């Protein structure tokens, strides 16, 4: 579970960097 | 009236020591390719 | 002119193109000095970096200088632990491997394990196709 | 089908050993040489085990070697006895089925 969550937070920074 | 030895079998059971997970850290190592090609395009 | 200005990264990013259009021009070695430069400009800088290491062995493979090519390995495992550890360190070793025994088959096969995991772009497949043919060339002779 | 149309024993290199020949032959692969209606029209089963035991260098492992290249057979399934036990639980069993 932990690896899941932070492989969400890094998809949502590829987000916002793109942003 | 007699004495006797001792023989070794089994690591676990149903499972082996040749196999031991075999799925737990397969898949795992998926998830760390993906992180890390997530982690690439961040990065970049 | 972006280098006299200390813009490395525009700098960076022309040398890039330039280096790319040299190597597609068959202009190998000066591609791979080209790529020297944006190692060195960027080396304390790591994600280009490695790709800046793969395709200045590629290119050096193209020129049939299978020597550079494993010196540039070197330096780039010694320099950078990112490309020690990197899927492009392999894939540079293993096509170096592959043009010493003169095996055009290992290679297109590692090619392929290469391109299963991280998609080779255009140049990369040009290049790999002219390391390729220099092998079969050399088998023909 | 079951021995090769092109064969005669002379060539293959036992020799000596004829009339247990001539018994396994008969006992073994005789009942499969018909076309299979008639065994089932006469009522026999066919045979599954063979024996074969002797004193210490007789050419047992001999006949067993060439049984297979002699008589057009599927290549035969050779595994030595110590070689089916292993360490995992269950690892035995699996391999002999
Ligand atoms: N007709 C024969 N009878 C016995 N041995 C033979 C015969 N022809 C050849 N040999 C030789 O004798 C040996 C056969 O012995 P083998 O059957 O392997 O011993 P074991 O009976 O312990 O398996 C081989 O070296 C083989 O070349």
């Amino acid at each position: 579970s932990r690896t899941a969550e932070l492989q969400a937070e890094i998809d949502d920074t590829v987000g916002i960097m793109r942003d | 009236g007699q004495q006797i030895f001792s023989q070794a079998l089994l690591n676990a059971n149903r499972r082996g020591e040749a196999k031991t997970a075999l799925a737990e850290v397969q898949a795992r190592h998926q998830e760390l390719l993906k992180l890390e090609k997530s982690m690439a395009e961040l990065t970049q | 002119w972006y280098a006299q200005d200390q813009s490395v990264a525009l700098s960076n990013k022309c040398f890039i193109k330039c280096a790319d259009l040299k190597a597609l021009d068959g202009q190998y070695i000066e591609a791979s000095d080209i790529y020297s430069k944006l190692i060195k400009s960027s080396m304390g800088n790591q994600w280009s970096l490695k790709d800046y290491f793969l395709k200045k062995g590629l290119c050096q493979l193209a020129a049939t200088d299978a020597v550079a090519a494993a010196r540039t390995l070197q330096e780039g495992q010694s320099e950078d632990p990112n490309f020690a550890d990197s899927r492009e360190s392999n894939f540079l070793k293993s096509l170096i491997d592959a043009v010493n025994e003169g095996d055009s088959e290992q290679l297109s096969e590692h090619c392929k394990e290469f391109d299963n995991f991280m998609r080779l772009d255009k140049w990369k497949i040009t290049i790999l196709n002219k390391i390729k043919e220099s092998i079969q060339q050399q088998e023909d002779d | 089908a079951v021995i090769r149309p092109d064969f005669k024993f002379e060539d293959l290199g036992v020799g000596g050993l004829d009339k247990e020949f001539t018994k396994i032959f008969r006992r073994a692969f005789a009942s499969r040489i018909f076309p299979p209606s008639v065994i089932e029209k006469l009522g026999i089963s066919h045979v599954k085990g063979l024996l074969l035991y002797g004193p210490p260098g007789t050419g047992k492992t001999l006949i067993a070697r060439k049984i297979g290249t002699m008589l057009n057979a599927k290549e035969p399934k050779i595994v030595n006895g110590p070689e089916i036990l292993s360490k995992y639980v269950g690892s035995s069993e699996e391999n002999i089925r």
